[PDB]
């Protein structure tokens, strides 16, 4: 029944893989945030070496094809654009706000709540 | 004592367009209230 | 296939042979089906038909109509657990009632 | 409770349907008639006139049927619905 | 039987109707004999036949079948006997003397327990429990390994 | 024989018998109960018989198994007896050759007519020596011929050949017999004993039954409902039953069942954590929080709030109220002691020590190599 | 249809209205593919095949093309199979039988569209069945008394049915052989008696009866050709090596005298079998098995007729003809008997060598040469022959005699209208359909002719209506005439029989939805 | 059954041929079987026959062991050769001295056994090996012998009607047996004119 002519989920699949997507996303540029962290390389098809650690450069030279990345990507390209530094701690604090809040989730607890939770802290 | 229906067809396509219609309504049921969640 | 009105059913072989009844567990063990469910009715209608012999269609027949009936309940919002042990109490109310 | 015998009283009455269906007569109209009249009177034979007989009384139309057997298809019937209603899971290839 | 092929000859009915009775009999007779030396359990290595284990049966005879040609000789070793070519009743000198033979199970699994209360003897057994087939392969070989040591 | 009830009652709740679990418990009490001493599982036999429903599921007391193939001589038989005589042989009763390594080179046709009777008079000999027994049912291994089932159809015997092992076997524990080779040593202890023997119609099959025995060790189960996955998983609740029965005759030790166990651990875990310091107490204190998934899972299956239901359990815990567990007709919280709900103690240290030995493995797994093919 | 899939890949279904359609649609193929051979006029049609040996048959029963055909619709092997079951009862009317059930079919089709439940039509067709084997019943002559008129009723019988077939030309002479071939059985019912040879040579106009018997055997050599008045006995033993002992006797000698002495003994014990066959004084033997070179020789010897090649049809034919027994064992000839013949000579039929018998005494079996210039003629007229003397078989052993030509149909469809005219409801509908698919068939046959059919069927209602109960159709000129002056005669079991089927087929049919088709291999 | 309440479906055979009409099905207290006699010239209809069931076929006996038969002179070969037929004679004898009318075998026969029986007059039925023989046994109430030297007069089946019956132009033919005594195992003919019916 629905002929919708494509691919859906469920409830807790699609929740599962936006966490999963952000926890990715996060690991991708966890190395390079305090003032111990190295550098990482970007490399094309012809052969350009892109030596970068700022975060932004690096997300928006990652062509990745998840909703949840395009976003955390243009979050930090705004937070770029207004202000310039700490465009991976907010992206990582995010992540980590979403993987809280996916365990609330789990537990039987409506999102509203959470959000309002979220927003009163 | 009569009245006899020698056709099937119209039946089943009503029967189906019956079932798309709960389909949808099921489907729509989710996005509906002021505890409900948004789609992607 | 039910009362005396009812007619005839044929079904074909997988060679090319005829075969006209209306005794019900016989139109359903040739019907070649591949929905599991529908391999349990039939399994059900040959153990009916293997105990008593007479009424294969109409345990299936009541089968469904109880399935239906339940679909509501279940789309109300009733624990299929509740549905399955109201069922029992009735079933068990009409034995000992018949 | 209540629910689920109603729902048990609702699906058992398939069979009288099923039978004025195949006769050629209003289904919901004789079984209305066949409750009225077998709660006004006192006598459990008023069944389907299938045959055009005029009188709707089983006793004398010489219709007798099976106990065992009407109990043992109901039997299964139960089990094979509470059966169908606990499996909710497939995995076929 | 004989090693090279060969068959039985008969004719009139006497050796038809005597073959059978006189098998029988010299099987009983070799059956009795061996249970008189005082064996309580006959442990074989190789085929079993339904007559004789019928009368291995009929005098209380226990009968412990394996192959594997090396647990019988450690078997042997343990309990100090001969293994015997032929089906002969063993001396005094050929026999295994034991202390408590019997028939239990641990851990769904039938296991027969040849346990000695000697203090010495020969051989032992470690017995491992466990639910994983790495951690038992794991725990034999730290036990080879202080073996070894 | 109540606790092996309430213990059965419990261990098939959560099955698919459960509106049954009442009949079956002290079915299972009087299988296990006459087991002999060793507890044989094998000695059980389970049968599944197509057509009837659960309330038509009986337990005999003997043995019983399905009608084998029968030749010519099969309805001529008396097929009722009342106190008839088991002889169980395991010899075949055909017309066939002595040894397949023979060879008869006759000369006249005397001697050939003197095989050719002497092969009939030997097998009249070996039927009267099983007739002289005075046996009246005749089981075996081997499949009999038509000629032994006509000869013993003319006396009013039965027979019945093609016996598997486990059945013989079952049929000598319940009666008292032996398995007897030769025919030419059949005394009076060899022989089987018993009260009845019938031979009904049940579901469209011939099957016997042999009930009527006071020196038996084992019975016959006989599972009826639906054809084939209904049938699998009664015989799974069955032998869970028979199981969790013998683990509390062999043991004798059972607790209280649903989540107050582990509530109780929970607790003592997290008040025993506040007396180590260093990192040990965010371990232990991890360990205690992840065993109360016992009663949210518990809760979460019927739709219930587990929160509340979890710190009500919580709050009993530390105000004292020891068996306080979960209920799900209740829809609140009660005393699993006092509600007939008992588990073996085993089986909770049985899966708390494979679940430390998994996650111990698991943790110890540092670099994985695979290798092609 | 719903979106859950339930069947395996490969298996449709119709419902009610295709099914029915196609059901309906398959019939009438039937019907008007074997409706051009039904009148006395008809043609004749060409079964060649493919995947055989290229066989290439001419026939006019439409039992054996529907048979040939090889039909896939699950009606037409319905159809298919009802016929033959007709044929192998009586073998006479299945062209009629599958013509009616098709117009039956074709009538119900049009009830059905009339918006009428099938129950009712059923139920009028019951009725109407009912009416016409009750009113059939009435209208049948009885004989078997008068032999001068049973012999005449016989002969316009086989008329009759040898006219509807490629014999009209000899039916003179084919109709006079077959009663005399009847005749011949002594009121046995055993087809099997009569032996049918037929040969590439003459015409029909040379074809015959003889009135002994003919084999077409050898015999063997340096033995007497024609021998007059001989005594057959027909025996059954293994000459061709007697090694009948199932034992596993074995010679272990050491010397080759030995092996010389058995040879011998065995040489000696068929010398003595021979002369112990021979003991019984006969001089024509017969053996159902091979003849090797000594018992040859030793039959030739003495001027003893050998006749080799003999299964259990020449057998029993040769035992229905003369009177002797299948003896052996050669040991009483007392208690053997033998047979009676006075002339016995070899003929010449075309190209092939038959050994002709002559002077028989009793005569139960008779063969029948037949000769044609084709093939595909031969085997329609043995055919036709086959039918003919199976229902010279069905006619006698009924022992009474029905009107053919269309009466009965026209009185069991005046029967049917009397009855629906009485009785009201919508049973009245199913009546008038079965009088209109009874009254077809005299249609059919006039169309098939060539005259008008729609004005003569109209005239013989008219006169069975006023009176004229007995009346036919003429087909020499195209007119009305009474069928007891010309000399038309059918059958009244092949008619009931034809009936009863048809109305079967007709209810079955009438009352089938839902073909569930399952997956081809 | 009423002393055990249950009865036996492999008791009653239901057997159906098409041809003829439906109207046709009748009753048969007896058994009925799909051959015919071994000799055509056998009597078909007989009103006072006794049923002799019989398993071992006419053929001289055979062990199922390895037996050798040597011959090394005529005399040996003479004395099989008379041995033969004299087994045959005596064999022939034993069964028309038990005093039956019909015997019934299972395998096949000969040729001098078939001439000997049509001499002696005694028909027999050939290709029984089904459960054509125990449903004869049950309704006639006839023993079953292995040998003939078991065949006593005690061990016979009263018959009352066993004779053919002929259909249409085909060649079918089955025997029908009626008139039995207190049979415990009846036979449905079922008649019709198509196949599914
Ligand atoms: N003459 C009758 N009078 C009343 N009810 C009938 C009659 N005949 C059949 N029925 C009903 O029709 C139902 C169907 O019966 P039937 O089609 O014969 O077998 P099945 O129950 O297998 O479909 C039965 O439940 C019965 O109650
Ligand atoms: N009647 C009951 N009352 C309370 N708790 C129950 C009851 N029945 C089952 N449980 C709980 O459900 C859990 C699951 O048990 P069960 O389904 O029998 O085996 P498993 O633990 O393998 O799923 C058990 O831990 C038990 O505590
Ligand atoms: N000489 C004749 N005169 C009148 N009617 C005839 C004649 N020959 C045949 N018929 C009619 O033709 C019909 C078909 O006959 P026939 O061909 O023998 O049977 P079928 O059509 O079944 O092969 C018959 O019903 C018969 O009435
Ligand atoms: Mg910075
Ligand atoms: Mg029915
Ligand atoms: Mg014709």
């Amino acid at each position: 029944p629905l002929s919708v002519f494509g691919d859906r989920s469920t409830g807790e699949t699609i929740r599962s893989q936006n966490v999963m997507a952000a926890a990715s996303i996060a690991n991708i540029v966890k190395s390079s945030l305090g003032p111990v962290g190295l550098d990482k390389m970007l490399v094309d098809d012809i052969g350009d070496v892109t030596i970068t650690n700022d975060g932004a450069t690096i997300l928006k030279l990652l062509e990745v094809e998840h909703p949840a990345a395009k976003v955390l990507c243009e979050l930090a390209d705004l937070q770029d654009k207004e202000v310039g530094d700490g465009t991976t701690s907010v992206v990582i604090i995010a992540a980590e706000l979403l993987k809280n809040a996916d365990e609330l989730v789990k537990q039987k607890i409506h999102p509203t709540s959470v959000i309002s939770g979220y927003r009163l802290a | 004592k009569g009245a006899y229906q020698d056709r099937d067809k119209p039946a089943q396509i009503r029967f189906s367009n019956i079932s798309a219609a709960k389909a949808v309504a099921d489907a729509i049921r989710t996005s509906l209230g002021p505890k409900g969640m948004d789609k992607m | 296939s039910l009362g005396p009105n009812g007619l005839d059913k044929m079904m074909v072989d997988k060679d090319g042979d005829v075969t006209v009844t209306n005794d019900g567990a016989t139109i359903l063990s040739m019907m070649d089906v591949d929905h599991q469910i529908a391999k349990l009715m039939v399994e059900l209608s040959k153990s009916q038909d293997d105990e008593i012999g007479d009424g294969t269609t109409g345990v299936v027949v009541l089968a469904g109509a109880l399935l239906e009936e339940a679909e509501q309940l279940l789309d109300r919002g009733i624990h299929p657990i509740r549905i399955a042990d109201g069922y029992e109490q009735a079933a068990r109310v009409a034995i000992e009632h018949l | 409770e209540q629910y689920a015998m109603r729902a048990f009283a609702d699906a058992l009455e398939v069979i009288p349907m099923a039978l004025s269906e195949n006769s050629g007569m209003n289904p919901i109209q004789t079984m209305t008639e066949v409750r009225a009249r077998q709660v006004k009177e006192m006598n459990p034979a008023l069944g389907i006139d299938c045959l055009h007989k005029g009188t709707n009384d089983m006793k004398q139309q010489h219709v007798i049927e099976t106990l065992i057997g009407k109990k043992q298809q109901i039997s299964l019937a139960t089990q094979m619905v509470r059966m169908i209603l606990k499996i909710d899971d497939i995995r076929k290839p | 039987i004989t090693e090279t092929k060969g068959t039985v000859l008969i004719k009139t009915a006497e050796e038809l109707m005597n073959f059978s009775k006189g098998e029988e009999n010299l099987m009983d007779a070799q059956v009795k004999a061996i249970a008189d030396t005082g064996a309580n359990v006959v442990v074989t290595g190789g085929k079993v036949a339904d007559m004789a284990l019928h009368y291995a049966n009929k005098y209380n005879i226990m009968l412990v079948r394996l192959n594997s040609k090396w647990d019988l000789r450690r078997l042997c070793k343990t309990v100090g006997a001969t293994a015997l070519p032929r089906l002969t009743p063993p001396v005094l000198e050929e026999m295994g003397h034991c202390d408590s033979v019997y028939l239990s199970e641990v851990g769904d699994t039938q296991v027969v327990v040849f346990k000695h209360e000697k203090e010495d003897g020969a051989i032992s057994t470690i017995v491992l429990r466990g639910s994983t087939d790495n951690l038992m392969d794991d725990i034999e070989r730290a036990v080879d390994d202080g073996v070894n040591t | 024989r109540k606790l092996l009830e309430k213990c059965a009652m419990t261990a098939l709740s959560s099955k698919l018998i459960s509106q049954q679990k009442a009949f079956f418990a002290k079915m299972v009490v009087d299988a296990v109960m006459m087991l002999d001493d060793l507890l044989q599982l094998k000695m059980i036999g389970i049968k599944k018989v197509q057509g009837g429903a659960l309330e038509d599921s009986q337990l005999v007391a003997g043995v019983a198994f399905k009608k084998t193939f029968s030749y010519a001589g099969f309805e001529m038989q008396p097929k009722k007896y009342h106190n008839p005589k088991i002889a169980l042989l395991n010899v075949e009763l055909e017309l066939k050759a002595e040894k397949d390594n023979a060879e008869i080179r006759v000369h006249t046709v005397e001697d050939y007519q003197a095989i050719v009777d002497a092969e009939w008079n030997i097998l009249y000999d070996k039927l009267e020596k099983i007739h002289h027994s005075g046996a009246k049912v005749v089981l075996s291994k081997l499949p009999i011929g038509d000629v032994a089932t006509q000869y013993f159809a003319d006396r009013d015997m039965f027979c019945a050949g093609r016996v598997p092992e486990e059945d013989l076997k079952r049929t000598m524990m319940a009666c008292g017999g032996s398995i007897q080779t030769s025919v030419n040593a059949l005394s009076a202890d060899v022989l089987g004993r018993c009260q009845v023997f019938e031979e009904t119609q049940i579901g469209g099959e011939r099957y016997n039954f042999f009930t009527g025995c006071p020196k038996a060790k084992t019975c016959t189960f006989i599972l009826r409902g639906g054809a084939e996955q209904f049938m699998e998983e009664t015989e799974r609740s069955l032998h869970d039953a028979i199981m969790i029965v013998r683990r509390a005759i062999k043991n004798d030790s059972v607790v209280a069942g649903g989540g107050a166990i582990e509530m109780e651990l929970s607790k003592y875990l997290r008040d025993y954590s506040r007396t180590i310091p260093g990192k040990q107490q965010l371990l232990i204190g991890a360990y205690a929080k992840a065993l109360e998934i016992i009663p949210r899972q518990l809760c979460d299956n019927a739709g219930f709030d587990a929160t509340n239901i979890l710190n009500k359990l919580r709050a009993r815990h530390a105000q004292g109220g020891t068996w306080y567990g979960v209920d799900i007709n209740n829809e609140d919280i009660a005393d699993n002691f006092e509600a007939f709900v008992w588990e073996p103690a085993m089986v909770r240290i049985n899966a708390l020590t494979a679940a430390s030995e998994a996650a111990c493995l698991i943790v110890s797994v540092d670099e994985t190599i695979k290798n092609p093919r | 249809l719903a979106p859950v899939n339930i069947f395996k890949a490969g298996a449709d279904e119709e419902r009610a209205e295709t099914a029915r359609l196609t059901s309906f649609i398959g019939a009438i193929a039937i019907g008007d593919l074997v409706k051009s051979t039904l009148g006395p006029k008809g043609m004749d049609k060409i079964l060649l095949s493919s995947g055989r040996d290229a066989s290439l048959m001419v026939t006019n029963d439409g039992a054996t093309i529907l048979k040939n055909i090889g039909v896939d619709n699950p009606a037409a092997k319905v159809l298919v199979d009802m016929s033959r079951v007709q044929d192998d009862e009586v073998g006479d009317g299945t062209t009629s039988v599958t013509v009616l059930a098709a117009e039956l079919l074709r009538e119900a089709e049009s009830l059905i569209a009339k918006k009428i439940h099938p129950q009712t039509i059923i139920a009028g067709w019951r009725e109407a069945t009912k009416a016409a084997r009750e009113a059939l019943l009435s209208s049948a002559v009885d004989h078997g008394s008068d032999e001068v008129k049973f012999r005449q009723d016989l002969m316009n019988i086989a008329g009759t049915t040898l006219s509807s077939k490629l014999l009209t030309h000899h039916k003179d002479h084919f109709t006079k052989l077959a009663v005399e071939a009847v005749l011949r059985l002594k009121g046995s019912g055993n087809l099997e008696a009569i032996h049918i040879i037929k040969k590439l040579g003459g015409s029909l106009a040379d074809s015959y009866l003889d009135e002994g018997f003919l084999l077409d055997k050898k015999i063997g050599v340096n033995q007497p050709k024609r021998i007059e008045n001989a005594k057959i006995l027909i025996a059954n033993t293994g000459m061709d090596t007697d090694k009948i002992k199932i034992f596993g006797s074995r010679v272990r000698v050491d010397s080759t005298a030995k092996v010389a002495e058995i040879e011998h003994a065995e040489k000696e014990k068929m010398k003595e079998k021979v002369e112990r066959i021979l003991k019984h004084g006969i001089n024509c033997f017969i053996n159902r098995q091979l003849i090797y070179n000594y018992p040859e020789q030793l039959f030739g010897a003495a001027g003893v007729m050998a006749i080799e090649h003999a299964d259990f049809a020449g057998v029993e034919r040769l035992a229905l003809v003369t009177g002797g027994e299948i003896a052996s064992t050669f040991d009483h000839p007392e208690l053997v008997k033998l047979g009676s013949c006075k002339l016995i000579e070899e003929v010449m039929i075309g190209e092939d060598k038959l050994i002709h018998f002559s002077g028989v005494a009793l005569g139960e079996a008779c063969t029948i040469v037949l000769r044609g210039a084709t093939q595909q003629i031969l085997d329609e007229a043995e055919r036709s022959l086959h039918d003919a003397l199976c229902v010279l078989a069905q006619t006698v052993k009924d022992s009474r005699t029905v009107y053919g030509g269309g009466c009965s149909e026209m009185l069991m469809a005046h029967a049917v209208t009397q009855l629906a005219n009485r009785t009201p409801g919508k049973e009245a509908v199913a009546m008038e359909s079965y009088a209109k698919a009874l009254r077809m068939l005299p249609t059919i046959i006039a169309d098939n002719a060539g005259y008008d059919s729609a004005d003569l069927v109209a005239q013989l209602r008219a006169a069975h209506s006023e009176g004229n109960t007995t009346a036919g159709l003429d087909m020499r000129e195209g007119t009305i005439g009474d069928m007891a002056i010309l000399g038309i005669t059918e059958s009244f079991q092949v008619k009931r029989q034809v009936l009863l089927s048809a109305a079967e087929a007709a209810e079955v049919i009438l009352r089938v939805d839902n073909i569930i088709k399952a997956a081809p291999r | 059954d009423m002393e055990r309440r249950d009865v036996d479906f492999e008791l009653i055979k239901v057997e159906g041929k098409v041809g003829g009409r439906l109207e046709d099905t009748k009753l048969i207290k007896g058994v009925i079987v799909d051959k015919d006699f071994s000799h055509p010239q056998m009597p078909k209809k007989v009103e006072d026959a006794k049923i002799a069931i019989l398993t071992c076929p006419f053929e001289p006996p055979k062990p199922k062991t390895k037996h050798k038969l040597d011959v090394t002179s005529v005399e040996d070969y003479k004395a099989l050769q008379k041995y033969e037929k004299e087994k045959f004679e005596e064999m022939i004898q034993q069964i028309k001295e038990t005093g039956a009318n019909l015997a019934i075998c299972q395998w096949g026969f000969d040729d001098e056994a078939n001439h000997l029986l049509l001499q002696n007059n005694l028909p027999a039925v050939r290709w029984v090996g089904g459960p054509e023989i125990e449903l004869i046994a049950i309704a006639t109430g006839g023993r079953i012998v292995p040998r003939f030297s078991e065949l006593t007069a005690e061990k016979l089946g009263f018959a009352g009607l066993v004779q053919e019956i002929s259909f249409g132009t085909t060649k079918d033919k089955m025997l029908v047996i009626e008139q039995c005594k207190n049979s415990r195992a009846v036979t449905i003919f079922i008649r019709g004119g198509n196949k599914m019916i």
